[PDB]
């Protein structure tokens, strides 16, 4: 299992060399190396049987993390006003982390989650960062609310899924209002264009059966032009005057690379001709693995070249690895196995460096020296899950899915904005529904692929790449909207 | 003490609207009296779609308390355009925001909208503003993306002169001199020299660029930014790796390496990567496999699995 995933404790820790050229980047790096390596030195090797006397025990402190998320759950201090336009994210970070940690909400609490989120839904379409009487709809809280409804909701009259189903046409119309001719989307009325919006929209459109040709036109081209010379993806591409050329607008970054890989992956399910425009999968895989930090910085991921490692990149970068790997696999097959990143070291970074010091607030954090928060709790745990569980997109699972799909069952077709904006006919629409549903349910945990650093009490549940909700949430949720139950 | 808005003569005609969370909401935030009051009145203002000076003042009050409130920013920009307000004054206000540490993405996006609508014949002063804001915060991701947008937008309008492009490269060169490990400035160099539509591509252009890249590597051999740029450059222009190999070979053991600078332990893993890829270019797959094996087992063990994957690709 671990021949090609050495423990940080088994490797020589050495600083990034200076080449006798000091700089601000190197000063910060050296300082961070010192901080992380010193915490590792104070902590017992999680892999040891002779769990060392005098040293900190690295076991995942699930109960502390649960208490951290609870206290944020039902009343937040005044300082949280900075996240008043991100309340659905607060919900998602909480409920998804609780799922990963194996902690159940009672039905009464789940009902409060559903009711809260329904008050964020506008009749005209989409969820905003707070109540519909206070905030306009936005692609990001639309993803966060939809996913949280998958986690906390159900098919009953008070379960929220029914309301989402009734909202399909309006959500679709919101997505079309966000659409730009070059294939990008604004995140909200008057808002920024970026690939996070594309990602959030494509996840929701996939889950709710509201994908159309007009919704997707140029969307692949926008995403593909986000890829930088480094192999990762920037937040956006700029269309020069449909466009004569498209150019990436910033650095390859973990967050935008995750969004671009996932968006591109979602598009590969869609049966349009010559669609989606290809990305350079080999380069994206290379960029991904290159972001894993050295032993001295604990084997955590950084978000961009020559910046610092940070626990949230365990999800953004580590969670993009199975996607990049699958795209590389497909490319190789179209011309014509060891782990692709250090799954052990990433777990060690999480357990040793990313957890709040014991006997305090709980929660997980960017790095030592930083306060934990809900966002870093969710993303550290999501990345931990990807490292513990070998995730594959399985062609034979997708084939089984196609075989069991019932195209005669479904919710009403979306009415396109433009007369010819829908699928050509029912054969094509149903084929599209089948492919999109079958591929969404194609991710599997490989048998015998589990690596739980530190022993089985550290095991968390399996998140799904691309979506980032548990497979046990994803399946009944997408089955509800496709009437496949 | 605070004066509630229900007691202000200027707001007497307005009936505030309460936040509608429903009963017993999750993730409720404890709000200051001031923020709750401002939002109760904003709800009323926005519901009736009032475009007025008092509404404009109210949006400033709110975004000063919560700079990330995208809804209130959207309403603010609607107000600026409806009232035909001075957009230059608004930019000055955004300048004042930065001085008062009121930064957020929404502030920068608001600047972008203002620049787009003002549509100045020459955007030099905003370029200089961006430069000044990067000096103390040199890797700010969204500031760099804004700089890319500004140049891209104004260049499609034909408003960036050759002198302007020239001074921009000079500024970029200085940023990389100050910190050669600044990947954001390397990304900007790529736009300036390679990706932008107006970039020159000639034999001398490629030559000059290669010289700059190799010199950068020789100055800081372990600098991942410079290696990735080298690899991106050769790939983009379909240039073979082999003819440059003499400049790289010393790191595996046109500008050539220095005695190497102190604190330069060998081998440099990305120099080995370059060597392996050059063997592959030559169809020498066994020799490439041998290098990948060494990267995997000895020289870059964090990526043992990846280098093993590359090794297996060869055999
Ligand atoms: C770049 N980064 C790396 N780690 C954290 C950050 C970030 N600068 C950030 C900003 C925007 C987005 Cl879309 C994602 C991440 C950051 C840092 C700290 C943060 C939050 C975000 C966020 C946050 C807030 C809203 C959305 C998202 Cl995705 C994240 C919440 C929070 O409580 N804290 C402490
Ligand atoms: C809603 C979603 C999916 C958002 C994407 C998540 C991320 C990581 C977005 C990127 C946000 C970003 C680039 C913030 C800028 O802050 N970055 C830094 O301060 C430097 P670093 O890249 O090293 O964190
Ligand atoms: O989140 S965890 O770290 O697993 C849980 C905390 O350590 C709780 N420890 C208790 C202290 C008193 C004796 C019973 C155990
Ligand atoms: O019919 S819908 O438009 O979906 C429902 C309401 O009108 C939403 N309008 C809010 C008013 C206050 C500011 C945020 C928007
Ligand atoms: O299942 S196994 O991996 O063999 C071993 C257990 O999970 C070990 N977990 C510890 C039990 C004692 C308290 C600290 C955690
Ligand atoms: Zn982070």
């Amino acid at each position: 299992a671990t021949e090609f995933t050495p423990s940080v404790y088994s490797l020589v820790s050495k600083p990034l060399p200076s080449n006798s050229r000091p700089s601000a980047t190197l000063d910060e790096q050296a300082e961070t190396e010192d901080l992380i390596s010193q915490l590792f030195d104070l902590t017992a090797d999680p892999n040891a049987l002779v769990s060392e006397h005098g040293k900190r025990y690295s076991g995942l402190r699930k109960q502390e993390h649960t208490q951290f998320l609870a206290s944020s759950f039902f009343q937040l201090p005044g300082k949280f006003v900075s996240l008043d336009a991100s309340r659905p994210w607060l919900v998602f970070w909480t409920v998804h982390s609780l799922d990963l940690l194996g902690v159940a909400l009672d039905q009464g609490t789940k009902d409060r989650v559903v009711s809260t989120l329904l008050h964020f839904l506008s009749p005209k379409g989409g969820f905003g960062g707070g109540p519909a009487n206070s905030q306009i709809p936005h692609l990001l809280p639309t993803y966060a609310s939809v996913c949280s409804l998958a986690i906390a909701g159900n098919d009953s009259s008070t379960g929220g899924w029914k309301d989402l189903a009734a909202a399909r046409q309006s959500i679709y119309e919101f997505f079309m209002r966000c659409k730009r001719p070059d294939g990008g989307f604004v995140v909200c009325e008057g808002g920024e264009v970026d690939v996070r919006g594309t990602y959030c929209l494509l996840v929701v459109a996939t889950l709710l059966d509201i994908i159309t040709p007009e919704l997707l036109h140029n969307v692949d081209k926008f995403v593909s032009a986000c890829q930088t010379y480094e192999g990762g993806f920037a937040c956006a591409s700029f269309p020069f005057p449909e466009p004569s050329c498209r150019v990436s607008m910033a650095e390859a970054h973990g967050g935008y690379t995750s969004c671009s890989l996932n968006s591109h992956f979602l598009l590969t399910s869609v049966p349009l001709p010559s669609f989606p425009l290809s990305i350079d999968a080999n380069a994206a895989l290379r960029w991904t693995v290159l972001q894993q930090g050295e032993p001295i910085e604990g084997g955590g991921f950084r978000g961009r070249t020559n910046k610092l490692v940070d626990g949230c990149y365990s999800w953004w970068v580590g969670g993009g690895a199975p996607v990049a790997e699958e795209l590389v696999r497909r490319e190789k097959s179209r011309k014509v196995i060891p782990p692709i990143f250090n799954r052990v070291a990433l777990q060690e970074f999480t357990l040793v460096a990313a957890q709040q010091d014991p006997g305090s607030t709980g929660g997980l954090r960017d790095k030592p020296g930083k306060r934990p928060d809900q966002y870093h709790t969710c993303n550290n745990l999501s990345g931990l899950s990807i490292a513990q569980h070998k995730m594959s997109h399985s062609p034979s699972t997708v084939s089984s899915n196609r075989l069991k799909f019932d195209a005669s069952k479904g919710l009403p077709a979306v009415k396109p904005v433009a007369p010819g904006g829908g699928w050509k006919n029912e054969d094509e629409r149903q084929n599209a529904r089948r492919e999109i549903w079958a591929n969404a349910l194609g991710w599997i945990e490989e048998e015998g692929g589990e690596i739980i650093v530190g022993g089985k009490d550290n095991r968390i549940n399996t998140t799904t790449p691309v979506f980032n909700i548990l497979g046990l949430r994803l399946k009944p949720f997408i089955n509800y909207f496709y009437c496949q139950e | 003490t605070y004066i509630p808005m229900s007691q202000r003569r200027s707001w007497a005609d307005v009936k505030p609207i309460m936040q509608d969370d429903g009963p017993n909401p999750v993730v409720p935030i404890m709000y200051s009296e001031e923020y709750k009051d401002a939002m109760d009145y904003f709800r009323a203002i926005a519901a009736k779609e009032e475009k007025s000076e008092r509404a404009l003042e109210l949006t400033e009050i709110i975004v000063r308390m919560n700079p990330a409130h995208y809804t209130v920013w959207q309403y603010r920009f609607s107000l600026l355009t409806s009232l035909n307000k001075s957009l230059e004054d608004e930019l000055r206000l955004m300048n004042e925001f930065a001085v008062q540490n009121l930064k957020s993405y929404q502030v920068w996006h608001h600047r972008l909208l203002l620049l787009d609508r003002i549509s100045p014949q020459d955007p030099v002063s905003e370029i200089e503003y961006i430069h000044g804001s990067l000096l103390p915060d040199p890797k700010n991701y969204h500031t760099w993306a804004y700089l890319h947008w500004l140049y891209s937008h104004f260049s499609t309008l034909g408003r960036i002169s050759e002198a302007q492009w020239g001074s921009e490269l000079d500024w970029c060169n200085e940023m990389l001199r100050v910190d050669g490990r600044n990947n954001s400035a390397w990304g900007w160099r790529w736009y300036l020299r390679v990706s932008r539509p107006g970039a020159e591509t000639s034999s001398r252009s490629l030559q000059d660029e290669l010289i700059y890249i190799l010199k950068s590597i020789h100055l800081i051999p372990h600098n991942v930014s410079a290696w990735n740029y080298l690899r991106g450059f050769l790939k983009h222009f379909s240039l073979p790796l082999v003819p440059i190999l003499p400049a790289i070979l010393p790191y595996t053991a046109f500008p050539m390496p220095s005695p190497l600078p102190e604190d330069t332990p060998l081998p440099v893993p990305l120099a080995l990567e370059y060597l392996a890829d050059s063997f592959i270019e030559q169809n020498r797959v066994d020799d490439a496999a041998k290098v990948f094996e060494k990267l995997s087992s000895e020289y870059d063990q964090m990526r043992a699995g990846y280098w093993e994957f590359r090794r297996r690709e060869c055999a």
